[PDB]
RNA sequence: CUUGAGUCUCGUAGAGGGGGGUAGAAUUCCAGGUGUAGCGGUGAAAUGCGUAGAGAUCUGGAGGAAUACCGGUGGCGAAGGCGGCCCCCUGGACGAAGACUGACGCUCAGGUGCGAAAGCGUGGGGAGCAAACAGGAUUAGAUACCCUGGUAGUCCACGCCGUAAACGAUGUCGACUUGGAGGUUGUGCCCUUGAGGCGUGGCUUCCGGAGCUAACGCGUUAAGUCGACCGCCUGGGGAGUAC
RNA sequence: AUAAUGAAAU
């Protein structure tokens, strides 16, 4: 998982306050960093089946808590799609 | 059952540790069960994880005739 | 960095290049901006079983504190140094000063 | 011949047959004898009386050596492993050890199928 | 088993201390269970049923103590 | 709005998964010394191996498959499954005291992934034992059960196949309803008598009360009392067969 | 150790 240091500064930069850890943006960028993290992994290990189970499940919920952002807000919803880089 | 390594609250059991080690095993160099000794399950996996440590080291036999 | 314990034999008839191996070593630590917890030097002793038709090796002992390149280096010198003939290396979670049994009743 | 006073004897104890071999103390044999060769076949050969035989026989072949001392080596699960040791102790010889040499593996190669008969 | 015959020891004594650390060792029970190859399913019902036979019979015979036979 | 659902800080136990090294016991084979008539196998036998020196005993070397004891009605995983020791990468669960978001939830036709043994394709490797096959026997016969040999396969890399009494023959989620004895893994306070008492969480084995069931039995881990969604059945053969 | 069979009804 990520480091201490690396959640430290992600909370920092997303949040409202170093103190805001529940945040939707602050856990859509935990998501987001994660998964961009493991993908060096499994570019190495393509028959490890068991580990591939919890990426998709970060995968889903990420899916999941921004289509409720973009239900109550769209103007954070499309800052923060823009900030992280994130569409198809 | 009275058990030594929870009488004296022990954190690891330290394969460098021969003297302890050798109460734990037969004269053929195997590892007694627990059922006998009155160990706990806990100290009695890290005993054994220990008492193969040294075995592989040549602190400890692994057998009676090598 | 993280910390390790090492032990490492050698062969009875070259017990006079130990100072200078123990020398090398420690250098290629501190070298690389890492510290050295605990060292002894254990002398001959008599093995439980034979190896390679030998009795009588020589055992020093080590606990650092390093990043991984170092380890993986050092390892490679025991693999291709003949006068070590067995070793091992083991993580642990903190730093350990103590002394060891084997300097309280040999 | 020449003395040696100081032997080694190896029993051999399967569900079938006992052999019986004296050595020196260096692998060297000098003497030998089997249950299937002493009289005995077919359902007498894997009795205790048959080793007994076998290794008064044994000790008889081996007396131009002039041997004292007798160290004892025992491999097997079959019926003859203290039969001969109490004949070799009869015939006049002096035990010094007694040893169990069964192999052993640390789970190696696969055994053979059940049977069903 | 290692068995040193101790000086003004008798044979009969050495032949069955012999005995008893070969009976301690466990050796033949190891190689007449090691003569035929068994199957993962036979060995795990095996241990099944050992376990539930110690079991019942622990209770039946507690609780066989509770009653007059006359 | 904070009670459902999540994020953050400190710890704990584990055969959870992918990759690379290494150790000790045992089987087989090759090359030597000592020694001399048997070995091996069965209910009883002989096919086989042996004076061209076997079987037994001792010394040196090669190779590849599995990890005794610990080890348990023990542990981990969605299921299939996972067991020597060391290092690198990596997934989930649980506990104590606080802070944060503010219904962000449950089920899921079609769709998409994973999925024991045997089997298929291309390239490697091959101790042990083993479909097919060959020869002793037994029998009225014996294309079998028993004995002596023995190759495909069993092992490794990559790609196919999609089935099992794949079983607790019991779909997933939430709430409520008398007791007893154990296993395993966390945590609070202390009469103080420092080796012992009194509490509070997760997982798990057995017995049994009311209720329920055709009976056998299930019984807070329900087959009891209720709510939300999904899959399936409608006499036996013909048939999970034909097109 | 092995070692087979018994029309339909009352």
């Amino acid at each position: 998982s990520l480091s201490t240091e690396a959640t430290a500064k992600i909370v920092s930069e997303f949040g409202r306050d170093a103190n805001d850890t529940g945040s939707t943006e602050v856990q859509v960028a935990l998501l987001t960093a994660q998964i961009n993290h493991l993908q060096g992994h499994f570019a190495e290990h393509k028959k490890d089946h068991h580990s591939r189970r919890g990426l998709l499940r970060m995968v889903s919920q990420r899916r999941k808590l921004l289509d409720y952002l973009k239900r109550k807000d769209v103007a954070r919803y499309t800052q923060l799609i823009e900030r992280l880089g994130l569409r198809r | 059952k009275f058990c030594r390594f929870t009488a004296e609250g022990v954190q690891e059991i330290d394969y460098k540790d021969i003297a302890t080690l050798k109460n734990y095993i037969t004269e053929s160099g195997k590892i007694v069960p627990s059922r006998i000794t009155g160990t706990r399950a806990k100290y009695q996996r890290q005993l054994a994880r220990a008492i193969k440590r040294a075995r592989y080291l040549s602190l400890l036999p692994y057998t009676d005739r090598h | 960095m993280r910390h390790y314990e090492i032990v490492f034999m050698v062969h009875p008839d070259q017990s006079e290049q130990v100072p200078g191996m123990i020398e090398r070593y420690t250098a290629a630590i501190t070298g690389a901006e890492g510290k050295i917890h605990r060292l002894e030097d254990w002398g001959r002793r008599q093995l439980a079983y034979p190896i390679n038709k030998l009795h009588k090796a020589h055992y020093v002992l080590m606990n650092v504190e390093a990043p991984q390149e170092v380890i993986d280096e050092l390892e490679t010198t025991f693999r291709f140094n003949d006068a070590v003939i067995r070793s091992m290396v083991m993580r642990t979670k903190h730093a350990v000063t103590e002394a060891s049994p084997m300097v309280k009743a040999k | 011949r020449k003395q040696v006073s100081d032997g080694v004897a190896h029993i051999h104890a399967s569900f079938n047959n006992t052999i019986v071999t004296i050595t020196d103390r260096q692998g060297n044999a000098l003497g030998w004898a089997t249950a299937g060769g002493s009289g005995f076949r077919g359902s007498r050969k894997s009795t205790p009386f048959a080793a007994q035989v076998a290794a008064e026989r044994c000790a008889d072949a081996v007396k131009e050596y002039g041997i004292k001392n007798l160290e004892v080596m025992v491999k097997g699960p079959g019926p003859g492993r203290e039969s001969t040791i109490r004949a070799l102790n009869a015939a006049g010889f002096r035990i010094t050890n007694i040893t169990d040499v069964t192999p052993i593996p640390h789970n190696g190669c696969r055994p053979p199928k059940k049977r069903r008969v | 088993p290692v068995i040193k015959v101790r000086e003004n020891e008798p044979f009969d004594v050495a032949l069955r201390r012999f005995k008893r650390s070969c009976e301690k060792a466990g050796v033949l029970a190891e190689v007449r269970r090691r003569e035929f190859y068994e199957k993962p399913t036979t060995e795990r019902k095996r241990a099944k049923a050992s376990a539930v036979k110690r079991h019942a019979k622990k209770l039946a015979r507690e609780n066989a103590r509770r009653t007059r036979l006359y």
